[PDB]
């Protein structure tokens, strides 16, 4: 996960935050659809 | 602070922001419950237990087709059968009794002192409830793709995405306990899914609030603004094209044109 | 393993690598690219020192990763510090140069714009606007109350599974007009549609 400010707009910022969430949030352990953080990577 | 909650006392609000209220503070094993202006009165406090029971004034909410008809009452908790005092609350705002699977708590009229009743579940705004102690409507902007804001257009008759402008009155929405999304300047007006279509999907517009099952919305954790239920549909910017001026009700797929943010 | 790495690059093409403990979702250390130095918060977990940046000189900062400690060391609070594209660019540079004058301030910017935005859609959206209009903003109580209550909100979400979505305790949040909103259940969009990641407290289920 990388954020380069040169090529940065609202769209790429949200994509970056989106990727952080996907990599940190559990695929399986969710409550009301909200993921719990993973225990390990 | 602990991961187990034994009991809690809160309010239940819904239809037009009114509160579930046991009529007149009566305690007779059979008294009736109405919608009434929300206040701090003890007959509007409801206590949830690990039973699955919901209680006001010491007596618990009940429904028996024989006993009280399809009307909803409080009785003595030991005097009637367990099956009739069970309750389940869903994320979409449906309050129902697990044993009577087709029915759901309803308020057939929008008026003060209306009798609450069990009716067939059609996922109507008259069947939408907020369990929680903050009863007021949540005011904010609704932000969609390209960071554009939902606007009430054409003298509060239509709606689509415009550029956000802070404090613009037409961009301010009120989210009610019944699951309605209302025009902030005019609370008789509800975001509504029409029978009129675009690319074979219903189009969203502003009509008079009438308590029906196309004025009821739930904000979920996937970022969607959805209809309650299993056969779920999401608010959707047609063709991911802001310029089309068309918000439709589409099959859920979770892409950017179906993602929204409440900016409160 | 336990640490997630994350790279930020300024408009001067200076890159820093920031290490995040996935268990608490806090920043614990960083390294400027092409350096033999690394910098660790005073309260970084022990395991961080043994597993991260082990081929560097590991410096220990004289403040910790809590907001209070950061604010104390910066000499001002979050409600005074501007966020946006250029503050972030500035922040990256200061970390890259390891400028001890500007470190606490720069961490406050970066943590909010990256980690806190990841936790909350409301914060993500506030930041996205700053990129669009290329204009700076200062967080108000709406943002700050979310940051300060994330742990407690996560606990109450988990706790709510035992009693119909009701919280065991009230959380006090603010809206953009600084009105108080006491939330005591999940049935509010400012919880359910806002919290994007939750801290683990207990093993429960829906
Ligand atoms: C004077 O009002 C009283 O009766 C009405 C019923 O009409 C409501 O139940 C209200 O809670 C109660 O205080
Ligand atoms: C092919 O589908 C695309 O257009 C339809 C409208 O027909 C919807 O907007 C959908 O979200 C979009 O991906």
């Amino acid at each position: 996960a990388n954020l380069r400010l040169s090529e940065a707009n609202s769209g790429t910022y949200k994509t970056f935050i989106g990727r952080v969430r996907e990599e940190l949030g559990s695929e399986t352990y969710r409550l009301y659809g909200i993921p719990v953080l993973k225990h390990s990577l | 602070n602990e991961c187990i909650v034994e009991t809690r006392t809160t309010r239940i609000s819904g239809r037009d922001a009114l509160c579930v209220d046991v009529a007149g503070a009566l305690t007779s094993d059979g008294s009736r419950l109405i919608l009434y202006p929300c206040g701090q009165q003890v007959n509007q406090k409801w206590t949830f237990h690990s039973d699955g029971t919901v209680r006001s004034l010491g007596k618990c909410l009940a429904t028996n087709n024989s006993k009280f008809g399809n009307l909803v009452v409080i009785y003595d908790c030991s005097k009637l059968a367990a099956e009739d005092i069970s309750w389940d609350v869903s994320v979409g705002g449906t309050i129902m009794n697990p044993n009577y699977e087709d029915l759901a708590l309803t308020s057939n009229k929008a008026t003060r002192s209306t009798n609450l009743t069990m009716e067939v579940n059609t996922y109507s705004a008259s069947q939408g409830w907020r369990v929680g102690n903050y009863v007021q409507p949540i005011i904010g902007s609704i932000v969609g793709l390209d960071d554009m804001c939902l606007e009430a257009t054409d003298g509060n008759t239509n709606m689509w995405l415009e550029e956000c402008v802070p404090n613009k009155r037409e961009q301010s929405w009120a989210l009610y306990s019944d699951g309605t999304i209302r025009v902030d300047d005019n609370r008789e007006l509800c975001v509504t899914a029409s029978s009129s279509t675009y690319d074979n999907w219903k189009v969203i517009t502003i009509l008079n609030c009438d308590g029906s099952n196309n004025q009821r919305w739930v904000f979920l954790a996937d970022g969607s603004i959805s209809t309650p239920g299993n056969q779920r549909l999401a608010m959707d910017v047609a063709r991911s094209d802001v310029d089309l001026k068309k918000i439709i009700l589409h099959r859920p797929h979770g892409d950017l044109n179906q993602q929204w943010v409440l900016f409160y | 393993n336990r640490f997630y790495l994350l790279t930020l690059t300024s408009n001067k093409d200076e890159s820093i690598t920031l290490a995040i403990d996935v268990e608490d979702m806090v920043a614990v250390a960083y390294q400027p690219a092409g350096s033999h130095e690394s910098y660790f918060f005073l309260n970084a977990p022990q395991l961080a020192f043994h597993t991260l940046f082990t081929d560097t000189h590991q410096n220990v900062l004289n403040f910790d990763n809590t907001f209070k400690s950061l604010e104390n060391a910066a000499g001002t609070t979050r409600q005074t510090i501007v966020l946006g594209v250029d503050p972030l660019d500035f922040a990256i540079s200061n970390l890259f140069n390891a400028d001890p004058k500007l470190l606490p301030l720069s961490f406050l910017v970066i943590i909010q714009m990256v980690l806190e935005a990841s936790k909350f859609r409301f914060i993500e959206q506030s930041v996205a606007y700053s990129f669009k209009n290329e204009k700076t903003f200062i967080p108000d109580l709406a943002i700050v109350s979310l940051e300060d209550n994330w742990s407690e909100i996560s606990l109450q979400i988990q706790a709510s599974t035992s009693l119909q979505g009701l919280f065991g305790s009230v959380v006090e949040l603010y809206n953009s007009n600084n009105e108080l909103i006491e939330v005591d259940s999940i049935y509010y969009p400012i919880i359910l549609a806002n919290v994007a990641l939750q801290l683990y407290h207990c093993q429960v289920s829906t």
